[PDB]
């Protein structure tokens, strides 16, 4: 026995969640064991250089629950297989799904028998990850292709360890609290981005070994920089070899032809009813947190497993989306769970005692469409639409939301970030840095991807690296700096923490012809002030109202011209006059600079 | 609100707040209510909060995914529970009004009663359940004349009300059981607050059975809400509990006071110390057919 | 060799339409010809009985345009055989996409289908239907298709369908008794799922083995004939089967669906619509529909879903569509094409020259959809609807259309016709009656399925055979006797022959409280009349104004208790009355019974 007659029972549950250490390629001195899940073969084998490639010298017993193992006295590290399984009639060779090395054999894939050895060097920062209590802390999440982030030469990625001490210090330097990392797991179609998967338990040979990465989170960790990884459990890749009709009839895909036809993905989908789909997903979510200690898993595309597009939403997909959570949670108290749903499914981010789909945070759709959609427009234009800005609290605390400025809106002909900014260069240099200022002070976690921060004007290639040629150019570099600023004030004033509602306050919100806002965001005693001029014309003697009489400060300048701006600020404490402005007791009379934000603090 | 630039009319936008402002200045403890069957946020909230300042919404969401899960047949109710389950997502947006009226029962939508499924003790079970379901849900309650009878046809106001219908049982009964839920509300606390505090989830995932239990409370104060939608009555049915000791059922819509089959739990109703659907005790309880359990702890 | 420097020249070019001559298995009586295109493969062999299974017995050789061939000599006729096929590091055993004949060696009801070498040489004895068959000419022919699932129609046994062979003669009786043209077979191509109904297809070039050998079928096809009957086969080049031993990534990659990772997600299919691009699959495809006809001297091709192909608009799927039926009709000029197309796309029925698809058909869904609509309603409601049933007049002449009642409009809870039609049964009858009436006095050829010409209560069950036990009952043998007269009266009189707009009159159409109509058949000389009632209450001294005056007989009432009616009628000859209605010199003064309709003569 490899398998205990338990360790079925669990897996004909669907309770197996460390079924990685029973199932894939697991090398002993003399040999590897091989287990593979495959109920509908009438055989399965292992092929390899340690047994000449030939399917009788090796073949695997059938356990129970379709599951498959044997030994191969011979079979060692870094050799190359591949299993045949027959059905019937018919034979087809096939990757291990649960491979936790693949690396091509053209060298432009084959499952690798592979040791995960490592010795962790990040003991200390395990014990004071916040998971669930980040919401009352700052997140910053700096997103990255590891492909596109930094090149040696054109073409050239760089390597897992290579990137960690250049990545790491531009992620310090800018304040980020953690990386986002676009999938790493094995996929053949670079294009893909990682969303299209073949290894689910494999990260992705360009950038190295399993123990390259697990030395990236490594140093990372030790950096202090958290590191949240992109999941894909709503679909699976389209190419043979791999997961597709596995055991010779359909296995991760749904058995019924009237639910495995979707939108988006086609009998590409998983079968969330099968307990061996759930194993192998549930599983992979705890591998990941386990094995590679990653702090957090971003699901994507989490409308397309709750709906089919009689109920037409799909339970299978939401009750096993609510216990991947649940698993999560109870194995790793501290864990971090994000999902995007471009839907309005109620409490995504909300436990699932309360029927909620028990994420710890949600992507923030309509806040970035609306922001986006906003801003795009003429400053002459956004009077007009000037509700659309406002309207964005309304929404602000249904969810735990993080703000996102992703990938995908820098991409297919929408524009880069910087692309978008209406105006002259000046004023899409200030209108990106009042975005990403008014972000900042908006409620809600932060997420940008790379080239925002350096207001890169080319749409994110993947072929390509960002345009650093950019960093000498002066504007540029001030959005970097205006970013930098942000995060540090994110990093230390604890008002920006909070982002329930507690944490916001109005000012004023009805200066609709000069497209001003004025908002606070308190925690306790602390409070810091915003005001946000979104039109190029600079207002001299304009009024805010506040709480607090006395002196304030001037915490940042949006048009100092270490941003590039006209360099116009108040450059003064101001102090509180005790006239009453927008229902409060006090007001500041303050200059407001052209497309510019000024935060005020009390001194 | 909407005049379909922008499709908003905000002449109309601002008119309403001052309407609001002004109306609270002069009369304090006035109150307005909105009927807003867009999604327009914040109705209920204060000017200053950039809402339209009423107090008060009519929570028409709640209303027609509310008739929309009783009208279908309790063997299809088993694939709608999301529909009557999510209600309460979106139960605290606003300060709401839970609202049945005339435009409900009329132009040939069907009154409460003709719009309820099944033999005619059947209606009267599941309108009896429908109102036992609006009062313990969260928000204040509006009914509209000749529901409390659970009378047959639409409002007609050219002529008058079914009175004639309070001599037949199951319509009287429909008037007792208002009534005493009316009691109800007048006398515990723990229905005043339509907050997210004032309201806690016991277990939602009895979809086959088509069970729901939830719970509304105020500090000291408790109210369980056991929920049958189905004509099969359940047995031994567990529901869990925060505190044990002695239970007693305050309302059975299913009593025959009220036209019921009578079933229910007449002793008093001791909690287990067993954990059930996460809670410390747990009830093992009887569910009549269509019906709503209320219960109370004793003090 | 086998292959000339023609024969590959032609393929090259997507002109091989004869390409089953040389692809697929070609027996010779000392061993078998195997000819396979696989262009991305890098090792192709044939496996089977006739050499151990072994892989490297015969390696087919690679010639051009990516086509392989080998003999093997031992390889005779009933010899099992599949294509063991190596891309790089993978290898899987796939079957012949030219396969003439499927088997499952099992037995078993689910079990891989095996490509077996089959000679298909047949002597034919259908020459004086071939020799007087007429394709185009047939619109101005009487055409009445009876649409057929072989395996569902009767049974031998239960659950046990029967033989081509066997089906043949019980078949061809029922069909001449009831009078149709034409037996249109739902897709009889080897297809894995019996539960597909035949439209996820693995072996185009195979007969499916259900049902026997390919010379059973060529057998029913000749008997039908020599009977006088019609064979329209469904044939599915929209989509082909998932099955992973077939036509998926044939060569490891992709060959017969789109090699573009975006234009492959699909709605209606997805990853498995056919690349119309490839001249490979253009020959695969339309050499199919040629071999179809030539080897099994079928009268008429229907393509289902054709909406699926035309938009994503694919401009490759169009110019297949209208190439493929170019190359029929250059072939064949007494074939006949039919198609499906469930939008509005204009001309399917039209030449290529004037910018059309190609079919000489096209389904009247449109029709189909506006009757079933207004006869669900009851007849108090009809009063309401009544331009739902006039206004298919105004759509009845874009196309040259066959008015369909079909397998998909009664199954998945649609409900059979039968129970799509409101009261009791008397009335349920008297309706289905007038439905067929009217189906059959309305402009278009006719199709009608299985079952709805007994009106069977029960919904079309695949498992099962028609319910022939409602065969005693009166209403249901009288529904079937009312069709082989409506089917008597269109085979002999002219003018319900020529659907053209000339071809129709209306009488009057505005009688909306009564739910009554009357319209004009006419060809020449000839005419018919056609008075409908279509609520229970008879109509007694109606007025109808008729274009020419004299004796009328009447020919046909739904209402007579042979079918039965409750027997009103106008007893014989009717005389027209020189006073004018509806426009019209003449009237007849009529009793209309219920729920029934008239046809009527002059003398």
């Amino acid at each position: 026995s490899w398998l205990t007659e338990e360790d079925i029972r669990r897996w004909e549950s669907g309770t197996f969640y460390d079924s990685y250490r029973k199932l894939g390629a697991h090398p002993d001195e003399e040999g590897t064991w091989f287990c593979v899940w495959a109920p509908h073969a009438d055989a399965v084998s292992v092929l390899g250089a340690f047994n000449n490639w030939d399917p009788e010298a090796h073949q695997l017993e059938r356990y129970g629950a379709g599951l498959w193992a044997g030994y191969v006295p011979g079979a060692l590290p870094g050799h190359a297989y591949k299993y045949r399984i027959r059905h019937g009639f018919y034979q087809a060779d096939k990757t291990d799904p649960y491979a936790f090395a693949m690396e091509p054999p053209t060298g432009s894939l084959a499952s690798i028998i592979t040791r995960l050895d490592y010795t962790w060097h990040d003991d200390a920062w395990m014990q004071r990850r916040k998971g669930p209590a980040s919401l009352y802390e700052p997140v910053s999440i700096y997103e990255v292709h590891l492909g596109s982030w930094r090149h040696k030469q054109p073409g050239v990625s760089f390597s897992y360890r290579e990137i960690a001490e250049p990545l790491a210090d531009y992620v310090q330097d800018l304040g980020f609290t953690h990386v986002e990392l676009l999938p790493i797991m094995e996929h053949p179609y670079y294009g893909s981005w990682g969303y299209q998967v073949v290894g689910y338990y494999a990260p992705t040979f360009r950038y190295g070994t399993p123990q390259d990465l697990m030395y990236l989170i490594d140093y990372l960790h030790q950096r202090g920089i958290g590191v949240i990884l992109d999941w894909v459990p709503s679909h699976f890749a389209a190419d043979p070899q791999g997961l597709v009709y596995f055991d010779g009839t359909t296995l991760f895909e749904y058995d019924d032809p009237r639910m495995r036809h979707h939108p988006d993905w086609g009998t590409y989908v998983f079968d969330y009813n099968k307990p061996g789909v759930r194993n192998f997903l549930i599983s992979n979510a705890l591998f990941w947190l386990d094995y590679y200690h990653v702090d957090g898993l971003r699901v994507d595309a989490v409308a397309s497993m709750l709906y089919r597009d009689g109920g037409r939403e799909n339970l299978e997909a939401i009750d096993f989306i609510k216990k991947f959570n649940e698993t999560v949670y109870l194995h790793f108290p501290e864990a971090i769970t994000i999902a995007e749903e471009s839907t309005a499914w109620p409490g995504v981010s909300a436990p699932t005692y309360n029927n909620g789909l028990g994420f710890l945070y949600k992507w923030n759709m309509g806040w970035m469409h609306d922001t986006l959609d906003y801003m795009r427009r003429d400053p002459v234009h956004r009077k007009y639409h000037h509700d659309t800005l406002t309207f964005s609290l309304w929404y602000a605390f249904s969810e735990h939301y993080i703000l996102p400025l992703s990938h995908d809106e820098v991409v297919h002909g929408k524009g880069s970030l910087w692309t978008k900014m209406p105006g002259d260069d000046w004023q899409k240099a200030a209108n990106l840095r009042l975005l990403y200022g008014h972000m900042w002070g908006h409620p809600g976690k932060k997420l940008l991807f790379m080239g925002g921060e350096f207001g890169q004007h080319h749409e994110w290639n993947h072929d390509t690296q960002l345009e650093w040629h950019l960093l000498d150019q002066p504007y540029h570099r001030g959005i970097q700096a205006w970013v930098r600023d942000l995060n540090h004030l994110y990093r230390t004033h604890p008002a920006l923490w909070h982002d329930g509602p507690e944490g916001f306050e109005w000012i004023d919100f009805n200066d609709r012809d000069q497209s001003v806002i004025c908002y606070l965001r308190k925690h306790t005693d602390r409070l810091l002030l915003f005001v946000l001029n979104f039109t190029p014309v600079p207002r001299e003697h304009y009024r805010v109202g506040v709480p607090i009489g006395g002196p304030w400060r001037e915490v940042l300048n949006s048009d100092a011209v270490a941003y590039g701006g006209s360099g116009m600020g108040n450059f003064g404490r101001v102090e509180a006059v005790p006239e009453s402005w927008h229902g409060r007791p006090f007001h500041l009379e303050l200059t407001l600079p052209p497309l510019a934000i000024l935060i005020l603090e009390p001194e | 609100l909407y005049r379909d630039g922008g499709r908003e009319n905000l002449e109309a936008i601002d008119f309403i707040k001052k309407f609001n402002e002004t109306v609270y200045l002069h009369f304090p403890e006035a109150i307005t209510i909105a009927e807003e069957s867009t999604a327009w946020p914040g109705v209920s909230a204060p000017t200053y909060n950039n809402g339209l300042g009423f107090l008060y919404k009519w929570n028409m969401g709640w209303m027609h995914d509310t008739l929309d899960y009783m009208r279908r047949d309790p063997v299809h109710r088993k694939y709608h529970h999301d529909t009557l389950t999510f209600s309460l997502w979106y139960a605290f947006s606003e300060h709401y009004i839970l609202p049945l009226s005339h435009d409900e029962v009329v132009h040939g939508k069907g009154s409460l009663w003709t719009k309820m499924p099944g033999d005619d003790w059947q209606k009267a079970a599941n309108l009896r359940l429908l109102y036992g379901h609006m009062w313990g849900h969260p928000g204040k309650k509006l009914l509209f004349m000749g529901g409390e009878f659970g009378q047959h046809h639409e409002w007609n106001h050219d002529t008058q009300l079914e009175w004639h219908l309070l001599d037949q049982p199951y319509h009287r009964g429909i008037q007792a059981w208002v009534r005493d839920l009316n009691h109800l509300y007048r006398t515990h606390p723990a229905l005043w607050h339509d907050g997210p505090e004032g309201f806690e989830w016991i277990d939602f995932n009895d979809r086959d059975q088509s069970v729901i239990c939830y719970l509304r409370k105020h500090t000291d104060r408790l109210l369980l809400f056991v929920l049958n939608f189905t004509p099969v009555p359940r047995e031994h049915y567990r529901v869990g509990v925060p505190i044990g000791g002695p239970w007693r059922e305050v309302l059975n819509s299913d009593a025959v006071a009220y036209g019921g089959s009578g079933m229910g739990n007449f002793g008093r109703v001791e909690a287990v110390p067993e954990s059930w659907h996460g809670r410390p005790f747990h009830l093992e309880l009887t569910l009549p057919p269509l019906a709503i359990l209320i219960l109370e702890p004793e003090s």
